[PDB]
RNA sequence: AAUUAGCUCUUGUGUU
């Protein structure tokens, strides 16, 4: 799955629902591999800006989600393989959160960062 | 080391940092240390 | 060095190959005369370089063939002709020096003294000279008994094939003192030793009879087998080759945790590190086993007391490295560093897929600056870790008096560490007769460790051993690979440069034929040395560089080959074209080296020691030209030196280099530091004949004064 | 759970190494030599080595072959404590700012105007320039007449100036710099900077 | 009133 791999290291961003690290250009051109069926990232830029942010810490090159404890720790065991962020600070919009809750998806923040 | 343990506290790079600090402190007062690398500057000559 | 060794090194370097790749092969170095440049090339005179603090060096150019090969068979062999590599300094008055073969008028027109001997470099405007460094001879078996260890005897053998980037590898076969006599082998590149039987099994000789055949050539005096019996016994669990390979690989520098890794490691170190000179080809065990067995046989002979131990101070066992070998030593690593840098640049530039311009890849600064630094400071090695290697190889030439300059260009250095309690290397060995001056040596802390060449002494430059090999094989020599081991006992062994090759049945005719060929200088050049041992049926032939030799007159039965005809033809020389080389070609004189001197019979003087009197020897083979040629440059200016005490001769040899006098004719143009020159030097009223060739009558240092002893 | 290992990597190029290994795995799972590596972790601040999650060290050695960044860690790897795994995923975290790059590193800048484009912010600085006199510097008041006398790359708009380096000055440089090139938290200027700008 | 480390060479002690 080379489509998930970012093509460069410029303006990388992390998905607030999947911790998926990807370039904003690929977010507009392709979109999140796991939020496409729920948010439809492809075809717009401003909604991508709202959904994903460039402030992220750490990178994990995950390729075997079914045989790793990191996937279990990061709640990304059932998500598609790809580069993931460790801790992301931010919150999804209230309307998007309500829509996800309506569509049977519970919003869990990825902010595992320590606040002092 | 101080800045790393202030926030990071990785507890593994800390071991490497304290080992390196031990090495440098020891070489500061004794350079010809048996079985250890010598303290050399960017000249190929061991320090004094 | 310049003519052959640089080309040999550049071709010997392995091809550099690494998403396609390239070829990047080097060949056909091109070298030009020294030139200096917002300017254009133009030749630099040595005096100009000495005055402007330049470096008397010339550029080096090499031919490069680059071929990029990819899918679809799209490769182009583009050739870059004469690519710049770096500047190499030139020894003055050499073949590539601008002052080559010029008449005295041209030298005077260039403000260069015709009496200047040359033989030194000019680095940063300073005159640098290379001291000839001695070392133990390589590719030879030496047995020394040491009382400071558990080893009763040890057959050390250093080895190096031909100017290889791999450092010389040492083979130690040592017998423990204490059953008993546990013969073991200290494999290089391996931290731990290993019994010899295990190694022999690893080579692939499971048959015990074969192993003893390679060790012992006789089967009716059971002393060699008595001593090897315990050594056979400890290696009783190892029979197959694979388990021996595992046993050896379990002690390697990278001991593989898995069995196959240990097998591969031991196999590689055996087929590439152990005994390189005999061969590191695809397979050479058929001769490597014989060589190792011969080493073990010499060790057993030493243990038996049947052959005396070798002497470390015997100059037949020593080699002198001159400027050539040392510069080759530097150039090997320097070219390796250049190749590493180019490979790193290519690695960085091909990841992006772009094609690199090799003109920017080659850095001149790696070859020129490193060589200049090592030749200037004397630290002979890499600049970053120079203290690991020796220091003081390159010194500043001593232009105080002409005798001092001459004596500084003929200097031999022993690398024995100073401040050492040892005194045996400092003594004057018997073998230093006619090779090294017995009186000229420093009186400081380095007494006996710094020496000077004799007047007639010469140092072998080296030659390829192949033509001797073909001539010897086309004779009754039987190669080692197809001889029954039972025939070794009743025959004589043949060694060339220490490598055991073949076997022979009739050694007398072989020695006579080789001597005739060397006299006729048709196949055997005059530098080659041949020796035959009688008690042990061995014949050793040496062609390597670094051997010190001297000329000697030849005697057939009781009279010299030299007669009035040769003397007449040589008297009218420089009118006809009869010279010393023609005297050599006539088979009248011969170059004898210190190892061959052991098996010859010298007469001090023809008339006195070859007529008919009380029969002392009556079987002389060689005669000395003149006995007073054993002295050096400084010691040969002493009048009646055989009437003084030897320390007085040593003191005079030391102080002759401090005497005030005209050190060079053109002292008015040289801006040297600390120049002393006397107004009225005088030719000595009483002189030796030897100082006629030292140019002392043309650059004297001293005055004849009316001395009264009162 | 599979073990975790430290593999030595080149300093400054740690981020590209994880992508390189991921690309290698994606290229090689179909092939006859699939990467039996489990995951690759690169901390934000840990430099010189990269975490590799795999069952055994042999898996690591086989998988990291051919990668230039992991040559140092190709031969030798170290035991990572299990009780460290959790801490591996633990990451800690009209105004005044300080620039990060250029010749104005660690220099006080007063945030004058915050542009809503969220690209660059206007900042007021004290010129660390020599007015193009020696170059062909401390903090000192901006001398317009000096730079007008010396000439060169200078454009004048009365109290406004545009000079060498695309530098805007008024009365005091008023220049736009990215928020990623400055620090927006933890400057805390003193009374001396107030006069300059328990 | 203007530095140091390293290296090399050399001088005196080689007497009975
Ligand atoms: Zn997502």
């Amino acid at each position: 799955a080379l489509e998930t791999v970012p093509k460069d290291l410029r303006h990388l961003r992390a998905c607030l629902l999947c911790s998926l690290v990807k370039t904003i250009d690929q977010f507009e051109y392709d979109g999140c591999d796991n939020c496409d069926a729920y948010l439809q990232m492809k075809g717009n830029r401003e909604m991508v800006y709202d959904c994903t942010s460039s402030s992220f810490d750490g990178i994990i090159a995950m390729m075997s989600p079914e045989d790793s404890w990191v996937s279990k720790w990061q709640r990304v065991s059932n998500f598609k393989p790809g580069v993931y962020a460790v801790s992301v600070t931010g919150r999804l919009p209230q309307g998007i959160v309500r829509e996800l809750k309506s569509r049977g998806v519970a919003y869990k923040s990825r902010d595992t960062a320590i606040k002092t | 080391l101080r800045r790393n343990e202030q926030n990071g506290a990785a507890a593994h790079v800390i071991a490497e940092d304290v080992k390196l600090l031990q090495f440098h402190v020891a070489t500061m007062v004794d350079n010809e240390l048996p079985g250890l690398p010598r303290a050399m500057q960017k000249s190929g000559r061991p320090l004094k | 060095f310049i003519q052959m060794s640089v080309q040999r090194i550049v071709e010997d370097a392995p091809p550099i190959d690494l998403p396609p790749r390239y070829l990047l092969k080097f060949e056909q170095i091109y070298l030009s005369k020294p030139t200096h440049w917002d300017g254009a090339p133009s030749p630099m005179m040595p005096n100009e370089a000495r005055l402007r603090n330049l470096t008397y060096s010339a550029p080096l150019y090499v031919d490069i063939t680059k071929t990029v090969i990819k899918e679809g068979e799209e490769q182009l062999q583009t050739q870059h002709q004469k690519t710049f590599i770096g500047k190499i300094p030139i020894m003055l008055r050499s073949t590539y020096c601008l002052l080559n073969g010029l008449t005295d008028r041209d030298l005077c027109e260039l403000n260069e003294c015709p009496l200047d001997p040359g033989g030194y470099f000019i680095i940063n405007g300073s005159e640098k000279v290379l001291i000839a460094q001695e070392k133990m001879a390589t590719n030879t078996v030496y047995v020394f008994a040491k009382k400071d260890s558990k080893y009763a005897y040890t057959g050390e053998c250093r080895s190096c094939l031909e100017n290889s980037s791999r450092p010389t590898s040492t083979i130690w076969v040592s017998m423990l003192a204490r059953i008993g006599q546990r013969i073991v082998a200290t494999l290089p590149y391996i931290k731990q030793e290993v019994p010899i039987i295990i190694v022999f099994r690893a080579l692939g000789f499971v048959s015990d009879r074969d192993i003893l055949e390679h060790i012992i050539y006789d089967f009716e005096d059971p002393e060699m087998m008595e001593m090897v019996k315990p050594s056979l016994d400890e290696a009783f669990v190892i029979q197959e080759q694979n388990v021996a390979l595992n046993f050896i690989g379990s002690r390697g520098a990278k001991p593989g945790v898995t069995k196959e890794k240990r097998i591969k490691y031991a196999k590689e170190v055996l087929q590439k590190e152990m005994l390189p000179h005999v061969g590191v080809s695809d397979f050479c065990e058929t001769k490597k086993a014989y060589f190792l067995g011969y080493m073990v046989h010499r060790l057993l002979l030493a243990a038996l007391g049947r052959r005396e131990l070798d002497d470390r101070d015997h100059y037949g066992n020593k080699r002198l490295d001159l400027a050539g070998p040392l510069l080759a030593f530097l150039f090997r690593g320097m070219f390796k560093n250049l190749l590493k840098e180019v490979r790193i640049y290519a690695q960085k530039f091909i990841d992006r897929g772009k094609d690199f311009n090799l003109e920017l890849a080659i850095k001149t600064r790696i070859i020129s600056d490193g060589l200049k630094y090592s030749l200037a400071t004397g630290n002979w090695g890499d600049q970053k870790k120079a203290h690991q290697a020796r220091a003081g190889v390159s010194q500043v030439l001593n232009r105080l008096t002409f005798a001092s300059t001459l004596s500084h260009l003929r200097r031999l250095n022993s690398p024995i560490g100073r401040d050492g309690k040892l005194a045996k290397p400092r003594q004057l060995h018997n073998t230093l007769w006619g090779m090294v001056c017995p009186a000229e040596t420093p009186e400081g802390h380095a007494v006996g460790l710094v020496k000077n060449l004799a007047l007639m002494a010469y140092i072998s430059v080296g030659s390829q051993p192949s033509p001797i090999l073909e001539f010897l094989e086309e004779w009754s020599m039987e190669n080692l690979e197809e001889i029954s081991p039972a025939a070794i006992a009743d025959a004589t062994k043949i060694f060339v440069n220490g490598c055991w090759v073949g076997i022979h049945k009739d050694p007398e005719q072989l020695m006579n034929t080789l001597r005739k060929l060397r006299r006729q200088m048709d196949i055997i050049v005059s530098e080659v040395s041949m020796i035959r041992d009688i008690r042990e049926r061995e014949i050793r032939i040496y062609t390597d560089a670094g051997r010190i030799c001297r000329p000697l007159l030849i005697v057939e039965k009781q009279k010299l080959l030299l007669k009035k005809r040769h003397i007449d033809q040589l008297k009218e020389r420089e009118y006809n074209n009869y010279s010393w080389q023609d005297l050599v070609a006539s088979g009248v004189v011969e170059y004898i080296d210190t190892l061959e001197e052991e098996t010859v019979m010298l007469a001090m003087t023809p008339d006195d020691l070859q007529e008919k009197e009380v029969a002392y020897c009556s079987t002389y083979t060689h005669c000395e030209i003149h006995p007073s040629m054993i002295l050096g440059v400084c010691a040969s200016i002493i009048p009646f030196p055989d009437h003084n005490q030897s320390p007085r001769n040593t003191y005079q040899s030391a102080m002759g280099k401090q005497a005030m006098g005209v050190y060079i004719t053109n002292f008015h143009v040289r801006m040297d530091t600390l120049a002393h020159v006397l107004y009225y030097p005088q030719k000595p009223l009483v002189t030796t004949r030897s100082m006629e060739y030292l140019r002392f009558r043309e650059l004297p240092a001293g005055i004849n004064s009316i001395v009264a002893i009162a | 759970d599979p073990n975790l290992w430290t593999v030595k990597c080149k300093i400054g190029e740690e981020r590209a190494t994880a992508i390189s290994l991921m690309r290698k795995f994606i290229a090689y799972q179909f092939t006859d030599t699939p990467l039996q590596i489990k995951s690759v972790v690169a901390p934000e601040h840990v430099k010189g080595y990269i975490y590799v999650e795999a069952y055994k060290q042999t898996h690591v050695k086989q998988a990291i072959e051919g990668v230039g960044n992991l040559r140092l860690g190709y031969w030798n790897q170290q035991m990572v404590p299990i009780k460290e795994m959790t801490d591996v995923l633990k990451v800690v975290k009209k105004s005044w700012v300080r620039l990060k790059r250029g010749i104005y590193k660690d220099d006080i800048a007063q945030v004058d105007y915050v542009e809503p484009s969220q690209n660059t912010i206007s900042l007021k600085m004290i010129p660390r320039i020599d007015y193009d006199r020696i170059k062909a510097p401390p903090q000192r008041l901006f001398d317009a007449e000096k730079i007008r006398s010396l000439g060169g790359d200078v454009a004048s708009d009365g109290d406004f100036l545009i000079f060498e380096g695309n530098r805007y000055s008024r009365k005091f440089l008023f220049k736009s710099f990215a928020m990623s090139a400055v620090i927006t938290e933890g400057v805390k200027p003193t009374l001396s900077e107030l006069e300059k700008f328990r």
